[PDB]
Formats: structure tokens, C-alpha cells, sequence
């Protein structure tokens, strides 16, 4: 018999994603090439397949750097975790299959979906 | 809020 | 010109939650009287003008424990918790007196005001 | 996804 709030999840991930540009309890970096990325072990979890694998590892949980396979383009990493916190993706043509290859590595399923919907109608 |  | 998954912040709050039943990388426990609540603490300073409050001050930011004022009902804070993790809000007759209180000490304004509403209508 |  509870009531809810309709925009309570919206609020809280802006204010997270707000914690995130003011670096505030950030506690994790991720390594993508020569490029840097601050963000929540907590956020990453609940955003990728990838993540929550590593942060449940008993080794893996404590540590303060991740760096990703080299790969993995920092630009499509960058978009990635935007729409991590923001539930936006910038999905343009000249980024569009770094997006679907990073989103596949990170395990973010629906972001893989739209991708190979966008790709098959052009 | 609303009943969900 | 993004794109938005109308989902993805329930589906964000929905995995926090999860993490925080099985116990994952909740970094604090609020006590309140002899009870003690497991969290992380990004989700309550999203949610609660105090806990923002209190996890940005350069001291308290790194306790592991925060113990509450001894007038906040352990039932009171429990309900507001589950709120914090899920959007719902368990609000009774029997109930809405401690959440109130407990909402307006935790300042959680929107539930300030649904409260004040239902007593109102009574 | 939508437009917002
Ligand atoms: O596409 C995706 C997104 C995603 C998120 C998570 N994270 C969780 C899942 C569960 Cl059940 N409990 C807690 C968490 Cl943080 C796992 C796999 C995937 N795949
Ligand atoms: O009723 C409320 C709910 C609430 C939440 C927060 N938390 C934040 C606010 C801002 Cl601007 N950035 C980041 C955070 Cl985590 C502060 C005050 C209140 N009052
Ligand atoms: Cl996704
Ligand atoms: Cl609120």
C-alpha cells in the first residue's frame, strides 16, 4: 500500500551525476588510453555488466584503478558514462560504432540495442 | 506521487 | 541532440537498491537508538539535505558511522530508507507522525509535503 | 529511447 514519487529516480541519479562533476565521493578512476575518468564503483555497478562483475570480485572491489582493455576508445567511454549518470546518450554518426563496441565491452545491453537499431536503418 |  | 532511455534512472535506482540488500560497497551505517542501517553514502546525500550536509564536510565525510539525534524513531528511519532505495513511500496512519518528523530532521522536502498533505485531509 |  505504499505511494511513490514519480521523479524520485530522476532526482537522485542528477544529484549523483552532480556529486560526479564536482568530484565528490568519487571513488574510482578509470583508465581509458592516456585518458582519465573519476566516477561511483556504486553507478558503474548499476549501469554495467562489466562493472558490477568487477566490483563484486573480493580482489577487484578494493581497487582505486580500472584500467580498461586498450582497445576501448575514450571518446565512446566518455559518452557511455554521460549517459550513465544522465540517462542521455549523444549518439552521432561519426561515434556511433565506438559507442556500440565500448557499450558491448562495459555489458550496458540497452545501449547495444538502440546502437544496432540506428546502424540497420542507415 | 501516485499509486503505483 | 541525445537520445534518452526514459527507464534508465528507475532501472539505476532499482540496482542500488539490490547492492544495498546484498550488502555491497555500503560505506557507512546510520545508527538511530539501538538500530543500525547499512548504506551507501552518495544515495542518502542524494536524497537528504542532512546526509549532503554531513558527507561534505571534510571530518565527517570520512566516518564510518553517524549516529542520529535520539528523538529519530528507528521505524520512522527505515521507511524513509526504503523510500531513499526505491521510490516508495510505506505511509500509514500509525506511521506518518514519525515519517514526518523524521523527513523534516533528514530534510526530505518532498515527503514533508505529502505528509502535511495526508494530515491535512484527516 | 525518446527524443527529450
Ligand atoms: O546491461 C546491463 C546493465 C547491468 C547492470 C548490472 N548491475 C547489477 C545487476 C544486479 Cl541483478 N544487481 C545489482 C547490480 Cl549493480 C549487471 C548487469 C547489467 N547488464
Ligand atoms: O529535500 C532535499 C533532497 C536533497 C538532496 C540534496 N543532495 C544534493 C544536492 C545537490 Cl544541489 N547536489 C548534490 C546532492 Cl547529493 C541536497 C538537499 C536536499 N533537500
Ligand atoms: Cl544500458
Ligand atoms: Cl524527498
Amino acid at each position: 500500500s505504499c505511494i511513490q514519487f514519480t521523479r524520485h529516480a530522476s532526482d537522485v541519479l542528477l544529484n549523483l551525476n552532480r556529486l560526479r562533476s564536482r568530484d565528490i565521493l568519487t571513488d574510482v578512476v578509470i583508465v581509458v588510453s592516456r585518458e582519465q575518468f573519476r566516477a561511483h564503483k556504486t553507478v558503474l555497478m548499476a549501469c554495467s555488466g562489466l562493472f558490477y562483475s568487477i566490483f563484486t570480485d573480493q580482489l577487484k572491489c578494493n581497487l582505486s584503478v580500472i584500467n580498461l582493455d586498450p582497445e576501448i576508445n575514450p571518446e565512446g567511454f566518455c559518452i557511455l558514462l554521460d549517459f550513465m549518470y544522465t540517462s542521455r546518450l549523444n549518439l552521432r554518426e561519426g561515434n556511433i560504432m565506438a559507442v556500440m563496441a565500448t557499450a558491448m565491452y562495459l555489458q550496458m545491453e540497452h545501449v547495444v540495442d538502440t546502437c544496432r537499431k540506428f546502424i540497420k536503418a542507415s | 506521487w501516485v499509486i503505483p
